[PDB]
């Protein structure tokens, strides 16, 4: 049980430096555990980045560095880029075995940024087979926290909804975020009024996207 | 044009066991150990083991005795790994990858990976997704943009493909995370955003594809 940790979350902005940092539960990270570096980019996409410590691998940006740092082994990003957000691996030899950490999700900051919101009421086709989903788009947005509150006849809703959240765009850096309402092609038929409230940093009042079913 | 693709994946029952496969080109397979690692839904990279050109040497995890087998056929350019007594903690993307070693620089790397395999261990059926337009309106716009998109409700297990028009059209898309309703059964959400006056310019199909269960579904998106 050698166990590798590395810190788990780190924001920096465009052109700053960042440090990632590796360590070991047996001892002191050394030249002899051949520290490597992974990046993971959305779509399990995979780059070899460091080796054996400090050797940048062939076509690897100047940027990325490895060195040690104290007790554990180190990524450093010198003037971080918008397309830097990422995943990061560090692994360690450990004589036979290799070992990796648990990974640091690097996000990269921007200027706030809105969502703009969407709401879909469910098709018709879905509405044939007896149940009957909302969905709620927030697009584009920055910083990631949001948010949603469903409202059916103006009721708060509560235990009938899930959301998800795509990565970091390596582009323009936002966030979006697509959550859906769940209910039974009954109760759906049993009211008007469907409503997506968002609340977010770029927002100064709550934006509500509605629909009334049948118009 | 390194190229490393695998298969072998899908649905397995508990207990049982499962053959990957993972053919190469584009590189002098003889000479390079190969290496294999795994990734759990959520969860962080696991290495599983690794071999030498010649077979003589193969490095695992510490494991239980013959959990993974690795072996290798060079005739072939082909890398494989046997999995035996699965259980749901088996559940994962199986990554093929070539190991760049170097003994003079002291370098040992994992520079080029395959995309993945996926194995799910469960007993659960097998279902295919139900593919449901989400309808744009020239009335509903956002910031400039209108929105449409595809859910894909209800299907197990993981993954779903989808693309648009094809793999046409690219910009301005989101395929979202799947989440796992308390009904046992996943749910996803692929969006496409365009400039409102865009609208009525283009075709929009949503393509989605469910291995497992041999689903293949063309959705046209109509404004509505």
């Amino acid at each position: 049980e050698l166990v590798v940790t590395q810190e788990s979350a780190l924001t920096t902005s465009p052109g700053e430096t960042v440090t990632l940092t590796c360590r070991s539960s047996s001892g002191a990270v050394t030249t002899s555990n051949y520290a490597t570096w992974v990046q993971e980019k959305p779509d399990h996409l995979f780059t070899g980045l460091i080796g054996g410590t400090n050797k940048r691998a062939p076509g690897v940006p100047a940027r990325f560095s490895g060195s040690l740092i104290g007790d554990r082994a180190a990524l450093t990003i010198t003037g971080a880029q918008t397309e830097d957000e990422a995943i990061y691996f560090c692994a360690l030899w450990n004589s036979n075995h290799l070992v990796f950490g648990g990974g640091t999700k690097l996000e990269i900051k921007r200027t706030v940024a809105a969502p703009s919101v969407f709401i879909f009421p469910p098709s018709d086709e879905q509405l044939k087979s007896g149940t009957a989903s909302v969905v709620c788009l927030l697009n584009n947005f920055y910083p990631r926290e949001a948010k949603v509150q469903w409202k059916v006849d103006n009721a708060l809703q509560s235990g009938n909804s899930q959301e998800s959240v795509t990565e970091q765009d390596s582009k323009d850096s936002t966030y979006s975020l697509s959550s859906t309402l769940t209910l039974s092609k009954a109760d759906y038929e049993k009211h008007k009024v469907y409503a997506c409230e968002v609340t977010h940093q770029g927002l100064s009042s709550p934006v509500t996207k509605s629909f009334n079913r049948g118009e | 044009e390194v190229k490393l693709l695998e298969s072998g994946g899908g649905l397995a029952q508990p207990g049982g066991s499962l053959k990957l496969s993972c053919a190469a080109s584009g590189f002098d397979f003889r000479r390079y150990w190969m290496t294999w690692v795994r990734q759990a839904p959520g969860k962080g990279l696991e290495w599983i083991g690794e071999i030498n050109p010649d077979s003589r040497t193969i490095n695992y995890m510490p494991s239980l005795k013959d959990k993974f087998i690795i072996s290798r056929d060079n005739a072939k350019n082909s890398l494989y790994l046997q999995l035996s007594r699965l259980r749901s903690e088996d559940s994962a993307l199986y990554y093929c990858v070539r190991l760049d070693f170097d003994v003079y620089n002291h370098y040992y790397v994992l520079d080029y990976w395959g995309q993945g395999t996926s194995v799910t261990v469960s007993s659960a059926s097998t279902k295919g997704p139900s593919v449901f337009p989400l309808a744009p309106s020239s009335k509903s716009t956002s910031g400039g943009t209108a929105a449409l998109g595809c859910l894909v409700k209800d299907y197990f297990p993981e993954p779903v493909t989808v693309s648009w028009n094809s793999g046409a059209l690219t910009s301005g898309v989101h395929t979202f995370p799947a989440v796992l309703q308390s009904s046992g059964l996943y749910s996803l959400s692929s969006v496409v955003t365009v400039p409102s006056s865009s609208l009525g310019t283009q075709t929009y199909i949503c393509n989605v594809n469910h291995k497992p269960s041999n689903t293949k579904v063309d959705k046209k998106v109509e404004p509505k």
